[PDB]
This record gives structure tokens, sequence and C-alpha cells, in this order.
């Protein structure tokens, strides 16, 4: 099982740490029992009143649009042009 | 009178102009284009002499020719001069060379969309003549249909308007034709120690029988001109008499006739036969461009070049701006085939300065090809 | 008098060829491309081509050349390409116009 496992069992921890990771984003600085500063900060806040999921420009947002656009045409070309060269199409 | 352009659109960009008369000096042109705009020289000029004609391409066709030209234009800095009218294979191309532009990673190397358009066929025209310099003028775009006026393309960053010619009306085909002669006689880098002369080609894609007299123009100018084979008006004119190998009259005459029947008139009949006539005296300054068979631009484009060169003359000093040319590109096996081929000799001395480019320029194939060159 | 027509003959060879619907639609698109040179003509033909997915054939005889295509004229093709789940005729109608 182990030797079945381990490749599986890297990806799932890369995929849940994904996860862990944006939770520990929104978490407050202040580990417990400390962390109750934080909640009554929040509170007040919000009763007076992201670098993950960003909203970009109009300008920047079509470059990137045609950017990524160009990317797909070569990695499409680059698979064409490999199948095209591949010994049995050669044949 | 240079003013600036803001389209207003689907995409927001930022284009510049310039109103120009027939009667300018094509040296101010290139001054402000160079300095004022700040382009650098460029080091590859394509102009497009076609495809205004109610006939277009097929989008197949369109589309191979246009990744093609920005895939050949991308390896250096070049400018692709076209009329700066959203219509035909214009729109596509400029479209092209914008997406390339966005997703270039590396400003280093820029292909500009140049666009010289008359003036009297601007639609809207009178919204740009503000050019206010504080507020640039905004612009909108609009897909016209055929008829006789378009709008600017938006994807095109620089423009060259000029007005009516009162004498003839040819002003637009007649500054092209010496912006194009100009340019060929300059250099491509900022000094002339390791820049070499400014290499103008002409690309031609269904032209109408107009344009033969602008052609032969541009080839009494000493450009070379590139003909794709299914474009569709005079290309498929030239590209079959080339085939066949040896031209007559009544053979042009015929073809000309069966591809553009609608022209009926004897004098304009035998006019464009002597100007095919003259243009296929020249023949190394042609060349054919098939995108079912080869469909690599840049390599068509350096063996039209190096031929025109060697058509030129036969000294190796020619030889060496086509070299460098041919190093810029990595085409070492076209260098092989051409520069490197028995007839010219090359001394150590010669070498020098090439071998400094391609070493520089992390081309091993042609280190090797020095080194074992002497 | 019967192969003064000509048009409306074709050879199967099953020692060469063996595939009769290649031979059934060249020979159908052979006989309607003699008949007339409009593009309405191969529009029925080009129906048929798309109904056995047939891209090479359609590509080699109706769409080469001689034939105008306007966009109008290859809606209803497009969707019957689209609809009867052909992917090579779409990718070959978005391609020409």
């Amino acid at each position: 099982t182990f030797q079945v496992v381990q490749e599986n069992a890297d990806i799932f921890w890369k995929f849940q740490r994904y996860n862990l990771i944006v939770e520990y984003h929104s978490r407050p600085a202040l580990a417990p029992p400390f962390i109750i500063i934080s909640h009554i900060t929040q509170a007040l806040l919000s009763f007076i009143k992201d670098l993950l999921e960003r909203e970009l420009p109009s300008g920047l947002d079509q470059k990137l649009m045609t950017w990524e656009t160009v990317q797909k045409e070569n990695y499409l070309a680059k698979l064409e042009h490999e199948h095209r060269e591949s010994s049995g199409e050669r044949l | 009178r240079l003013g600036d352009i803001d389209f207003t659109g689907v995409s927001r960009t930022r284009g510049k102009f310039v109103r120009v008369t027939s009667s300018t000096d094509p040296a101010e042109i290139y001054q402000i284009l160079t300095k004022q705009w700040g382009l650098a020289p460029p080091h590859l000029v394509v102009a497009l002499m076609g495809g205004d004609e109610v006939a277009q391409l097929k989008p197949w066709l369109r589309d191979t020719l246009r990744k093609g030209l920005v895939k050949a234009a991308q390896s250096t800095g070049a400018w692709i001069l076209t009329s700066g009218l959203r219509f035909g294979i214009t729109k596509n191309l400029g479209q092209a060379v914008r997406d390339h532009s966005l997703a270039s990673t590396s400003p280093k190397v820029r292909v500009v969309a140049i666009g010289i358009a008359p003036w009297n066929m601007i639609q809207n025209r009178d919204l740009l003549l503000s050019a206010k310099p504080d507020h640039p003028a905004t612009y909108p775009t609009e897909d016209l249909p055929y008829g006789a006026v378009y709008s600017l393309d938006c994807n095109h960053s620089h423009f060259i308007l000029v007005d009516e010619d009162p004498k003839r009306p040819g002003a637009t085909g007649e500054m092209r034709v010496k912006m194009l002669k100009h340019i060929s006689l300059q250099r491509t880098g900022y000094g002339g120690t390791g820049s070499i002369e400014i290499p103008v080609l002409c690309l031609l894609v269904h032209g109408e029988p107009r344009i033969l007299q602008k052609m032969y123009k541009n080839i009494q100018n000493s450009i070379p001109w590139l003909i794709l084979a299914g474009s569709g008006g005079v290309a498929d004119i030239l590209v079959t008499l080339m085939d066949r190998g040896c031209w007559d009259a009544d053979i042009v005459q015929e073809l000309l006739i069966n591809t553009f029947p609608d022209g009926l008139h004897s004098t304009e009949i035998t006019s464009w036969t002597k100007l095919i006539q003259r243009i296929l005296d020249h023949g190394h300054l042609l060349t054919v461009h098939d995108p079912e068979q080869d469909s690599e631009l840049d390599t068509v484009i350096l063996k039209a070049l190096v031929k025109a060169c060697k058509s030129q003359s036969q000294e190796a000093q020619d030889f060496l701006d086509a070299l460098k040319l041919a190093v810029a590109w990595n085409r070492v096996d076209i260098a092989k085939s051409e520069i490197f081929s028995g007839d010219v000799q090359w001394s150590a001395q010669d070498l020098e300065e090439v071998m400094m480019e391609a070493l520089v320029n992390d081309k091993p194939d042609f280190v090797r090809l020095f080194v074992d060159n002497g």
C-alpha cells in the first residue's frame, strides 16, 4: 500500500496545502487565547464600518487574455509539430 | 501636423498619426517616425500592396499569412507597412500584430504596424481634426462595408495620413513608394558600426491592375517582392507566368483578360501588358511564396533578399550585409546554401565583425560555420 | 451515347479503393458539378458530404477555389454540422468565412 499510495499521497498533500494556506491567509495573526483581542477588534470594526483572487484593470486583463491565447496557440502548435515528427506519422 | 488618437471601442488603445502632403520630403517623415514617436530603426520592413479589393483571401490562407508574417517579424525589430484602414487582410494582420505585441514579454524587439492611408478615404476625419496635444482626439471604430471609405484600424499603433494630390489621383501610392525607397537607404542600428542597410521587402496579396504601375516603380527602386501563390489578383498572373518560364504578349493578355474580364480598355490592356513584361524582365526581385508547400515565410524572405543582393553585385562586401541578416535570424542552413557556396571568397578580416555578432547573439551554429571557414 | 456523358459514369475497383462510400460521394459531386457551377448546387452536395463525415472529400471537391462561399450560404450547413456532432466540418466552415 505504501508503494502504491506514496505518489498520489504527495499530490493530495499539495491539493490540501492549497486550502490550508488559503485558510491561514484570512486567519487573525494572534494565536489563542490572545485571539479574543483580534475577534473584538474585528467585531468593532464591522460595527463601525487578498493577494489571491485579485481583480485586474481592464487593460491588464485584456493583455493577459491575449497572452494566454498566444501561449495556447504555441502549445497546440508544439503538439501538432511533435505529432508530425513522430516515428509513426513519418512511417 | 502631429496628433494622437484615442480609439474608443472593444479595446481602448492610443495611437499616433501625422498629416502629410505629397510635396513633403520622406526624410522628414522618417525622422519624425524614428525620433518623435520613439520608433527604433527597423531591422525589416514589409509593405502590403493588396488585399483592399472586393475579393478576400480564404480564412485559412489569411491566418497562415498573418501567423507567418508575425513569426518572421518577431525575430528582430520589424515594421509592417500597411494602409491604416480597418478592412480586408489589413484588419486581421493588424489584429495579429497587436496580439503579438500584448503577448510579447520582451519589449527589446517590437513589431510595429505603420499605417499609410489616403486622407479622402478616412471615415470621421473631422473627429481627429482636433489633434489637441493636451487631449488626444477620441476616434470610434466601425466595421464599415467595402464601399469606398473605411475607418482607421485601432490595432495600428502609428499612422501616416496623406492628403490627395490635386495633380494626379495617386498621392498615397507615390508617398508609399518614396517612403520605401528612403527607408531602404538607412541603417538598421543606431550607429553605423555594426548596423546593416535596412532590408525593405514588399508583399503582394491579390493585386488589381491599377497597382502595376506602383509595383513597377518599386522594382525600378530595386526592392524585392513576395508574391502569394493563391492570392487571387495579379499575384496569380505573375506566378503562372513564372511557372511557364517565358512571357509573351498574347499569353499575358489572355491571362489578364481571363482573370479580369471586367477590365475592357485596349489602351489600359496594352499598358498593363507592357508593365507586366517590364516587371518580369527583372525576375531577381520577384519571389513566390506558397503557404501550401513551404509555409516558412522567414525562409522565403531571406532567400528573396539574398537573391536580390547577389543579382545586384558579386562583391563579398555586398553579401556581408546579407550574411549579418542571415545571422540575425539564426538561419544557418540558408546562409550555408546561399552565401557560403564556392563563389564568394571570405577572408578572416571579413568575418571578424560577423563572428562578433554571431558570438554575442548566442548563435552557435554560425560560430561553428565561421570557425570552419577560416 | 452512354460514354458520351462520362460525368455520370464512375469506376469502383474493390482491389484498389474498396471504399464504396468515397466512390459514391465522388460520383455524386462529379455529376452535380458537371450539371451546373452554381454554389447552390454544391450546397446540396455539401450537406451530403457533411452527412457522411467525409471532410477530406468535401475539401478536395467542393471547397477548392472555384466555388465562392458566403457566410449566409454556410449558415444552414454549419447548423447541420454542429448538430450532427461533426467537428471537422465545424472547423472547416469556421476557417471558410
